[PDB]
């Protein structure tokens, strides 16, 4: 992603941002973190979109302790609602992206790797759908699918 | 080396010269006036 | 007996009836971050915006306290919007299954505005989000309403 | 290193904007307001750009 | 009952029909009717364009003539498939695309007449393959304004029509208008017989004969080679020059290339000295 990030295309390069956020899901790789926050500050109002949303879906799964920039970029979704002069499309998915985070009260999280490795077939389809949601608004819906949850079930007896 | 004080005095007489609208009647008067104005 | 236990443990649906009881005890979510982007209003996509993200938030949940305290915003929402919106609250109450549908019987077209046909559209898209990811009667249900649905207005979230 | 030349080229799609009149100040009023006369014209009342 | 972000799709000959008649009408704003397609509310495809003749009254629906109208769609009818006119298409010199209180008289009309009573602003500003300064704009109603004027159900879209924005003339007539996004249609053979009558025809392609090539080469050749015999003096001076301070030295003279290229392709005419030819 880090090569196609920097491209002449506005789409190329959010779709970079919103190929990076999805490929490491809840987990993230430090270098992925760093690679978002250029994206963020990029010209184009459509790649600083699809930047704060990705970096919502890196967001779930972490805390300030685990990675340093999670307060910054929750600030940061803050600062571009509240600020007017941000444009209209650019916030769009930043309070989106608020939402992404706090999903299920920040308990539920992306992945589509099963521990035994098998693939999560209802988290794939979200997070394509979720790509075509920029194509399509109700389709953040289908993302809503794919948020495995991070506690664990210890029942003695089933009842 | 008084000089300083009387320094500060101008440079201060020079801050004091720099820092030297309705809610909706102005605003009115702002839309009705051109953005460019032509004084004849 | 064992027959009846085997056939319930392999269908899971208790175990994810059992994680909507985990969210619904356990939600960490805070309504001041949810107030405070409803305040910098748009009055456009951010209403759209606010909505699915109150619903990420509150999925499974059921608490639709962000929903509940504004009319007025909510209503300002377009014919469309609304209908992304109903779909939204399928999306929180998406964990009750079949206790859910009754609940969104409070929610149905008929109890709420037979106007709104978008409305009614996205109520059949909400019902869908609740049962997604399962195979029941309901979803035979679903296909039955779809027959006498409209072609169009209602089958564009049916 | 291919991105920055073409962006360059990119940045020259600046080149196509109009330019803007040359005037000269007569005087200054207060409300982001000054009195320029045009170079050619006459006297017009501006508004200030934030910068 | 709500607008969106709507595709309006030029086919090729209504695009090219729209330049070549307002560049001959430059002077007099000539206007035209578009023969457009309503195949959905979405999608908007003008498959042809026709030109109104000139008309003295002007770019106003006055100017337009009903009689004209149907007898040219009588002969549409007779040969190939008529379309109902979307709208009226016409060029203001002046102002690229800009909107006047006479073009919405007229395209109100438009309005009253169908629905969506697309209006084209095509003009003199050009370039070559690059330039589509045209633009189209549908007004939005005074009752409308109320309500939200364009509800959008899909972001990208909306996004693909943020990226035009607005013009800053534009700007200034813009309330009681709203900008609708212009796509070429799609243009399959189309396509192909321009890009066949491209690099072939358009471009210097004559084939059979397409590959001055021995005569004022050699001139050439040591004119380049003077240039840079007096450009390379630059890199000399940057590699003597302690340049412990980075400074400007007039570096990549190159023409290497050009170079490379003339005497390399002149050189390929070995190829029709013993191949093409015996
Ligand atoms: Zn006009």
């Amino acid at each position: 992603v880090s090569l196609l990030s920097e491209s002449y295309n506005p789409h190329v390069r959010y779709g970079a941002a919103m190929a990076l956020g999805i490929c490491c899901a809840g987990t993230g790789n430090k270098e992925a973190i760093n690679l978002l926050e250029p994206m963020t500050n990029d010209p184009v109002n459509y790649v600083r979109q699809g930047a704060l949303i990705a970096s919502a879906l890196i967001m779930i799964q972490q805390t300030e302790i685990t990675c340093p920039k999670v307060n910054q970029f929750r600030q940061l979704y803050s600062k571009v609602i509240n600020d007017k002069h941000d444009d209209v499309m650019a916030k769009f998915g930043a309070i989106l992206a608020q939402g992404i985070l706090d999903a299920g009260g920040h308990n539920v999280t992306i992945s589509l790797q099963s521990r035994t490795g098998h693939t999560h077939m209802p988290s794939v389809v979200g997070v394509l759908v979720f790509t075509q949601f920029w194509f399509w608004f109700p389709l953040s819906h289908f993302l809503s699918l794919a948020y495995t949850p991070t506690c664990v079930i210890g029942l003695n007896k089933d009842l | 080396l008084e000089r300083i004080k009387d320094y500060l005095l101008m440079e201060e007489e020079f801050i004091r010269n720099q820092e030297q609208k309705q809610e909706e009647e102005r605003s009115k008067v702002d839309d009705l006036r051109g953005t460019p104005m032509s004084v004849g | 007996d064992q027959t009846l236990k085997m056939i319930k443990i392999l269908s899971g649906e208790m175990a994810i009836e059992l994680h909507l009881q985990f969210l619904i005890r356990n939600n960490n979510t805070d309504l001041m971050i949810l107030k405070n982007t409803k305040d910098a209003v748009r009055n456009s996509v951010c209403h759209t915006a606010t909505v699915i993200a109150n619903s990420f938030m509150h999925c499974g949940t059921t608490s639709d306290q962000f929903l509940r305290d504004n009319l007025e915003w909510l209503a300002r929402a377009t014919n469309w919007a609304k209908f992304t919106a109903t779909a939204s609250l399928g999306v929180i109450h998406k964990g009750h299954e079949k206790e859910a549908l009754q609940l969104m019987a409070t929610y149905l077209p008929k109890d709420t505005s037979p106007g709104s046909a978008y409305q009614e559209g996205g109520g059949l898209y909400a019902l869908g989000l609740i049962h997604a990811n399962h195979g029941g009667d309901i979803i035979d249900y679903l296909l039955n309403q779809l027959k006498n649905a409209s072609n169009d207005i209602v089958r564009h979230g049916g | 290193l291919n991105a920055k030349v073409r962006l360059l080229r990119e940045e020259l799609q600046l080149l196509q904007e109009q330019g803007s009149y040359v005037g000269e100040v007569v005087r200054a009023m207060d409300k982001k307001k000054v009195l320029v006369k045009v170079h050619p014209e006459g006297k017009f009342v501006v508004d200030v750009d934030k910068n | 009952a709500v607008d969106t972000a709507e595709q309006v799709y030029i086919s090729s000959l209504a695009l090219l029909k729209m330049l070549k008649h307002g560049r001959a009408g430059v002077p007099m704003e000539v206007m035209g009717l578009m023969l457009g397609e309503f195949v959905d509310d979405y999608t908007v495809r003008v498959i042809d364009v026709f030109a109104m003749p000139q008309s003295g009254t002007g770019v106003s629906v006055e100017a337009v003539d009903p009689v004209f109208q149907a007898k040219m769609l009588d002969m549409l009818k007779q040969t190939g498939r008529p379309e109902m006119v979307v709208g009226w298409y016409h060029s203001h010199p002046g102002f690229g695309c800009w909107l006047s209180g006479v073009d919405i008289n007229t395209q109100q009309s438009f309005e009253a007449l169908s629905e969506r009573a697309v209006a084209v602003v095509v003009d003199p500003i050009q370039s070559v393959k690059g330039k589509v300064v045209i633009d189209a704009f549908r007004l939005i109603n005074a009752n409308m304004m109320v309500l939200g004027h364009e509800p959008r159900q899909t972001t990208s879209n909306l996004g693909h029509l943020n990226k035009p924005s607005i013009q800053a003339l534009i700007h200034g007539l813009n309330r009681h208008y709203y900008s609708i996004t212009i796509n070429y249609r799609k243009n399959e053979l189309e396509q192909k017989m321009l890009l066949n009558l491209h690099k072939k025809s358009w471009m210097e392609g004559l084939t059979l004969q397409d590959y001055v090539v021995k005569e004022m080469l050699e001139l050439a050749k040591n004119y380049n080679k003077a240039v840079e015999e007096e450009d390379k003096m630059t890199p000399e001076q940057l590699a003597i020059k302690n340049v412990g301070k980075q400074d400007p030295k007039r570096h990549l003279e190159e023409h290497v290339d050009v170079l490379m290229t003339s005497n390399i392709v002149q050189c390929l005419a070995a190829m029709l000295d013993t191949v093409v030819f015996k």
